[PDB]
RNA sequence: UGCUCGC
């Protein structure tokens, strides 16, 4: 779940060679860096 | 009265290319290996038997390699084309079978066809399916007719075995040591052992050093041990010159100091200096003198043979060596290693022969071990080798040695690397030039700068200009256009003719005759063949007999007057070059012979047989007189050069008018043409490689060399002719840059295609589960596949014809996690790419292991832009600095606007007059509809193209009246317009563009990864740190090397000075003195590694105040 | 669902399902390409 | 436009719109539109003979 | 691969004059007189037609068909 | 055998005899095209053995 | 790890 809005729309979207699991509703970066 | 000149003489070159030339070397070597050498290797190990249970044996009768086949079908073979092997990622090999006879239970059982291995078949060889085929049959097999071939196909990749270069064996080398002592060395190499024995003069006396002796011993003791005991005979053998005796005096005095005067005493002294090879198995039983005699007879000077413990030949050999050392100790006539007359070239044939011999010996040893282990204790069921003849041994050995490229022969103790290399498919010229490459034994790791020089011995044999620019400059070379590598001969008739020609036996006379001024020593492959008087008659008779045909045309004979030695070379690997024989100021080749050759009456073999053209070796041409042209022929001329432009190689042949340019320009042009973009072959569409570059509209050059016509480069061009105007425009072409026309690029100029391969495998594991591809995960909201799975077809595999974007799946691969219900996790093949790609084809194949191989060929159509590297076939590499519109381009009276504007300032510093000559010739040719020739040391002259220009109404110097497109006013100076053959290089700004966000880090050291494919970041090297220190920017250096790279926060205990975790010290079992601290992660790793090394760093922290 | 493929030498439309040995009728070739998609694709003349 | 073989097919639709040559060279209506100054050769002295 | 439609420098339509040029090669015309008869005055179109290699048929020989 | 992008590039260079004054510039976007500011050319060729 | 390259 997202820590800010509590939504479960956590998508793994790599933005310019940066792996990042981010919420799809409010855009809160859950996890980043691998 | 000028000497008549044969105009059609150059016609001798193509005929030579009909049977020999560029690619025939490796083909002939592989054919000789698979047809003759393999049978000899099998005969050498025809019988193998075990010591236990005698009267049992395994006898080989005859071995066959057969035609290439594939083991895909269940226990059935099938003919397979090389393109199919490329597609299926398998090897192109043929089953090595052999017929044998053995004894199972003392009853002879014979097998007529029993496979034992798989030999990878070289393309276009004798057994290859591609030979003897027509271009239509090549099209039926999906193979380019212009493909050079000669390369192996293993697991789908193309490997080429480079020609190895090494020093000649069994030759005395007189060289200076580190301390300046001029000593000698001889690496006697036989089929079994190679031993390098040296001789030094460290203390005015000659000591002989070998790896089998504990300490170097005086040479006089070895003389006394080898049969000759009288000192007078030794001195006579060394020489009768006063200075020779004066130099050898100390050795005689040192020998007389000891009590060594007989053969037994010397042998005992030698045996005292002999150390056992770490407790050799078996009772010695007083072998000291016997070991010494065996080392003298067999180990020392292996190439010099002793009939029956008769060291007369070995004594004469070491006496000649001592005499050479004495003579070299005066005038500094030190032999040089870079002299290519002492070089030997090993092709793929000899390497494959050694490898097959080693593998067969290992197989025989394994079979003997299995026999010894099975036969004496198993059962009354008689053991047979057929149940234990593993067929994967030789196959796996060959495959690994060809693919990995590292060769480890324990029987010969040879540990080589980089023998095989991946064939470069950048262009046809790239592969054609890489096929004729030659690596050096130096195996570059350091700055030798002694073989890297261009020696004059490379004349006619190796290309002087063609060399990789960089760290491999000078050690990686290319063969010339007209060259040949000799093979081994029988050496029988050579000895017979030498004995019949008056060569006195060395055993019949003492060594004093060796000191006579008129007596010349005759050698044979490093062995003393004998002595002779009036060596001119001997050399003339030997050359005439070789011309007649009774002696092989590749047997070389040379004379060294300084050492007075007649060398007769018949070993393989020597470089030879054809030359026209000149007798009494007139060449043997006339116009009538060339007319007959043109009409087809005769071939090059007829020229060889009729004593018209003969092969000369480097050592032989050292003594011969060669004339470049007919007008250069004088009274003292023995041979005539066929064609001077044959000096250059294949890559150098593309250079138009290379003699008008600078040598670094030619080298850079060869290096860039090896990377030139263009068509590969007629089967480039069905071909699927990991990276391919193609040109949209390739055009053949207007100024083409005869080498281009010979190599058929005009059928597969790698560039385009553009109307280049040499002028300065807008200041965007300051240093090597060029300005491109927007309208030209819009109409297809420079348009390129990049094909990439994406391969995936669905393999069956040990458990009965397989990788399966799921369908497109349709979105229930819209009843359509998601954006990621949009391009996938119904079977989960992307269909050709659509465009692929970044982070999109091509194959929806899911693999099981077990190896009760199977659990599949998704590992889809995502497409990493900055720009979009189009799928051209998807190939699905099935191997014998039920693994499905899927290959997608992605295509990208790219237009020239800012950053693309362009070449001009003259080493004038450039980058597109600006793309101006058509109206901004200057225009002539006819209305022609230039496509490429290049800077003139690049001409004076580089002196590329050849570029101007090529431009003028191309302009004349496009005006009169002709193709001018830029042949080296020839070609169309400037006067002819000037007349062609003045005839068509244009200026005789290329400079034309041009009006400026911007201001509309004429220019004060005329502009040099003309068509130039520009070639685009693979170096693109799109592939080289890189930008790094935070991104991933490495597990060991938390720093950005190395490469761009790994999404790495740029490294601040040591010199950058030095520059930042010199600038004094402490905060910038701290932010770069600590904050932005490997920043971390550790916990250090202020009591013990050790590293804690989560604000707690396990060492002191307390947390009051633990404090946080910023630190590079590499520094913490170093501290932990030092603590592991018992070097404990204790950190005493303190307040920042 | 009929999944169709094309042989490397016969060039005939062959329908094979999942987990089938890759082969083609009236021949023995084992190179099987996929047919071009039927979806509309837009290209730019630039 | 292209060359085909039996079995191959080319099916497409082409949408053409108005455009200027500055955007792309394919809109250029003129193949070669240029101008030159009119020459006027004059003889300083009367030249006769061969 | 195939003859380009537009000339790189000027832009004259040259793709339609390729096969006829081949006809002039099938006839007794040489290179220069054929290029003159085709109407190529400037040397850019002459270079375009003369230096072009017809690789489309060699590729169609390897086409699936 | 000709690539799709190369085919589109070759088709783009083909001139059209249409009068440009009777058409207008297509607005930004609007890939569907209208009667005023676009033209359609259908090219369907199926090669087969004689 | 190897090797071919790019300056
Ligand atoms: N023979 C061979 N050795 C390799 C290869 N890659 C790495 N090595 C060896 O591993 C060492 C370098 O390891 P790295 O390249 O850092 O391994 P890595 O890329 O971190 O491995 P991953 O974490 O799996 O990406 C070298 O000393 C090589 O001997 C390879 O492809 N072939
Ligand atoms: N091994 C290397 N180490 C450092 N810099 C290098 C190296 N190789 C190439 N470079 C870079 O390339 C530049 C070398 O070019 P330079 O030698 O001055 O001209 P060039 O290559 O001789 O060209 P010409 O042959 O004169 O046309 C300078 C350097 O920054
Ligand atoms: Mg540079
Ligand atoms: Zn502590
Ligand atoms: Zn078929
Ligand atoms: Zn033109």
């Amino acid at each position: 779940r997202c820590p800010d809005c509590g939504s479960t729309e956590l998508v793994e979207d790599s933005h310019y060679s940066q792996s990042q699991l981010v919420c799809s509703d409010c855009g809160c970066v859950v996890t980043e860096g691998v | 009265a000028p000497i008549p000149t044969v105009e059609e003489k150059w016609r001798l070159l193509p005929a030579f290319l009909k049977v020999k030339g560029l690619v025939k070397q490796h083909i002939d070597s592989f054919n000789y290996f698979i047809n003759v050498e393999i049978k000899k290797i099998m005969k050498a190990n025809e019988k193998v038997t075990s010591d236990a249970d005698p009267m049992w044996y395994l006898k080989y009768l005859n071995i066959y390699v057969g035609l290439p086949d594939v083991e895909e079908s269940f226990n059935v073979t099938r003919p397979v084309s090389p393109h199919e092997c490329r597609l299926r990622d398998m090897t192109y090999s043929a089953p090595i079978t052999v017929d044998i006879e053995y004894t199972r239970g003392s009853q002879r059982i014979i097998r007529n066809a029993l496979p034992i291995g798989r030999m990878p078949i070289m393309l276009r060889s004798s057994n290859c399916v591609l030979t003897g085929k027509t271009p239509a049959e090549f099209a039926k097999l999906n193979e380019c007719p212009l493909d050079p071939g000669g390369y192996f196909i293993v697991k789908g990749v193309e490997k080429v075995i480079l020609i190895q270069e090494q020093l000649s064996k069994n030759r005395i080398i007189v060289e200076a040591d580190r301390k300046g002592a001029v000593g000698a060395s001889v690496t006697s190499s036989t089929h079994e052992k190679k031993s390098r024995t040296n001789m030094a003069v460290k203390q005015g006396r000659f000591y002989l050093r070998h790896n089998t002796l504990s300490e170097d011993i005086p040479i006089v003791i070895i003389f006394k041990a080898m049969g000759v005991e009288s000192d007078q005979e030794i001195v006579q053998m060394i020489g009768t010159e006063e200075h020779v005796m004066a130099a050898f005096g100390p050795s005689l005095e040192e020998c007389q100091k000891a009590q060594i005067f007989t053969q037994m005493q010397a042998l005992k002294y030698i045996g005292n200096k002999v150390r056992r090879q770490r407790m050799w198995g078996g009772g010695p039983k007083k072998t000291k003198i016997e070991e010494a005699r065996e080392l003298l007879a067999s180990t020392i000077l292996t190439h010099v043979p002793v009939k029956e413990f008769n060291f007369r030949a070995k004594c004469i050999y070491t006496a000649v060596m001592v005499r050479r050392v004495i003579l070299a100790q005066g005038d500094n006539k030190v032999d040089d290693r870079d002299y290519y007359g002492n070089k030997r070239l090993e092709l793929a044939g000899q390497l494959l022969s050694l490898l097959f011999e080693d593998l067969f010996k290992k197989f025989n040893s394994e079979m003997k071990k299995i026999a010894d282990q099975v036969i004496p204790k198993q059962r009354a069921a008689q053991f047979d080798v057929v149940k234990h003849m593993r067929q994967d041994q030789i196959t796996n050995g060959m495959v690994n040695a060809i693919s990995t490229g590292n060769w480890s022969l324990k029987r010969f103790k040879m540990d080589r690397q980089g023998v095989t290399q991946v064939l470069s498919r950048l262009s046809y010229i790239s592969a054609l030039g890489m096929m004729t490459r030659i690596s050096s034994q130096f195996e570059k790791t350091r700055k030798v700068s002694g073989p890297r020089s261009l020696q004059p011995s490379q004349w006619g044999m190796l290309c002087p200009s063609d060399t990789p620019e960089g760290e491999a400059c000078g050690l990686v070379k290319n063969l010339a256009l007209m060259t040949h590598i000799t093979t081994d001969m029988e050496d029988g008739p050579i000895v017979k003719l030498a004995s019949n020609l008056g060569v006195e036996d060395v055993n019949l006379l003492c060594g004093e005759e060796l000191s006579y001024p008129n007596v010349f020593l005759v050698f044979l492959n490093g062995n003393i063949l004998g002595v002779i008087r009036d060596h001119k008659k001997l050399v003339n008779t030997f050359r005439l007999m070789r011309r007649a045909g009774y002696i092989n045309e590749f047997v070389s004979i040379s004379t060294n007057l300084t050492d007075r030695c007649v060398y007769i070379s018949s070993d393989g690997g020597r470089l030879c070059r054809p030359y026209i024989i000149v007798k009494k100021q007139k060449p043997a080749v006339t116009n009538k012979h060339m007319e007959e050759l043109a009409q087809g009456y005769r071939n090059f073999e007829d020229f060889l047989h009729e004593s018209l053209v003969e092969y000369l070796d480097v050592n032989e041409e050292n003594d011969c007189n060669i004339a470049l042209y007919e007008h250069t022929i004088n009274k003292d001329t023995t041979h005539l050069e066929i064609e001077p432009f044959t000096l250059l190689g294949v890559c150098a042949g593309l250079i138009p008018y290379p003699h008008h340019n600078q040598s670094p320009r030619n080298t850079y042009q060869c290096a860039m043409g090896k990377q030139a973009m263009g068509t590969i072959g007629y089967n480039q569409r069905n071909r699927i490689d990991t990276l391919m570059y193609l040109l949209a509209y390739p055009q053949k050059p207007m100024v083409k060399t005869k080498t281009i016509e010979l190599i058929e480069f005009e059928k597969l061009p790698a560039g385009q002719n553009a109307t280049v105007a040499v002028m300065s425009y807008s200041g965007y072409d300051i240093e090597d840059a060029l300005v491109l026309n927007k309208a030209s690029l819009d109409r297809g100029f420079g348009r390129c295609l990049v094909y990439k391969n994406a391969k995936c495998t669905l393999k069956r594991y040990t458990n009965q589960t397989f990788d399966k591809v799921m369908g497109p995960m349709l979105d229930a909201a819209t009843r359509k596949p998601i954006w990621r799975h949009e391009i996938l077809d119904a079977d989960g595999i992307c269909s050709p014809g659509e465009k692929v974007e970044n982070k999109q799946v091509l194959v929806n691969k899911s693999m099981p996690t077990v190896t009760q219900q199977p659990q599949y996790k998704d590992v889809p093949i995502t497409y990493k790419g900055a720009t979009d790609s189009y799928i051209e084809k998807v190939m699905i194949s099935s191997n014998a292991e039920d693994a499905f191989l899927i290959k997608m060929l992605l295509r990208q159509t790219r237009r020239p832009e800012i950053g693309d590297k362009f070449s001009s076939r003259h080493g004038q590499k450039g980058v597109c600095g600006l793309i101006v519109p058509q109206e901004d381009m200057p225009f002539c009276d006819s209305g022609i606007c230039p496509d490429i504007i290049m800077n003139p300032h690049g001409f004076p510093s580089r002196m590329t007059v050849g570029k101007l000559i090529e431009l003028l010739a191309g302009k004349a040719g496009v005006l009169d509809g002709r193709f001018h020739y830029g042949t080296a040391f020839g070609g169309s002259k400037v006067k002819d193209v000037c007349e062609d220009l003045v005839r068509h109404g244009y200026n005789y110097l290329g400079k034309d009246y041009v009006t400026s497109g911007i201001t509309g006013e004429p220019l004060e100076a005329y502009i040099y317009f003309g068509p130039v053959y520009y070639q685009k290089l693979k170096h693109m700004v799109l592939d080289k563009m890189h930008a790094r966000a935070r991104g991933p880090r490495a597990v060991l050291t938390r720093q950005p990864t190395e490469g761009r494919s790994r999404d790495g970041g740029l490294r601040l090297g040591e010199m950058e740190r030095d520059c930042l220190i010199g600038y004094g920017a402490s905060m910038l250096l701290l932010e770069r090397l600590m904050i932005s790279s490997d920043a971390f926060e550790v916990d250090v205990c202020g009591q013990c000075g050790l590293l804690g975790y989560s604000g707690w010290c396990h060492y002191c079992k307390s947390s009051c003195h633990v404090s946080s601290l910023r630190i590079p992660y590499a520094c913490k790793l170093l501290f932990q590694e030092l603590q592991s090394m018992n070097i404990i760093p204790r950190l005493k922290l303190s307040k920042y105040n | 669902q009929p999944m169709i493929y094309i042989c490397g030498e016969c060039h005939t439309e062959n329908e094979i399902k999942s987990r089938d040995p890759i082969r083609c009728r009236e021949c023995g070739y084992r190179i099987m390409y996929k047919k071009r998609t039927k979806r509309l694709v837009v290209f730019d003349a630039r | 436009i292209a060359q085909l073989r039996p079995g191959q097919e080319i099916d497409l639709l082409m949408h053409c719109v108005k455009g200027i040559g500055k955007d792309h060279a394919k809109f250029s209506p003129v193949a070669t539109a240029s101008y030159r100054l009119l020459p006027d050769i004059t003889l300083l002295e009367p030249v006769e003979g061969e | 691969m195939i003859i380009p439609v537009r000339c790189f420098t000027c832009g004259k339509i040259v793709g339609n004059k390729w096969e006829a040029y081949l006809g002039l090669l099938q006839a007794e015309y040489t290179e220069g007189d054929a290029l003159d008869a085709l109407g190529l005055k400037r040397y850019c179109c002459r270079r375009m037609l003369l230096a072009h290699v017809d690789l489309i048929e060699k590729l169609l020989n390897y086409a699936p068909l | 055998i000709v690539q799709d992008e190369i085919l589109a590039h070759r088709l783009g260079l083909i001139p059209i005899h249409a009068d440009p004054r009777l058409f207008e510039y297509r607005n930004q976007g609007d890939e569907e095209g209208t009667e005023i500011d676009t033209l359609q050319f259908r090219l369907q060729v199926r090669c087969t053995r004689n």
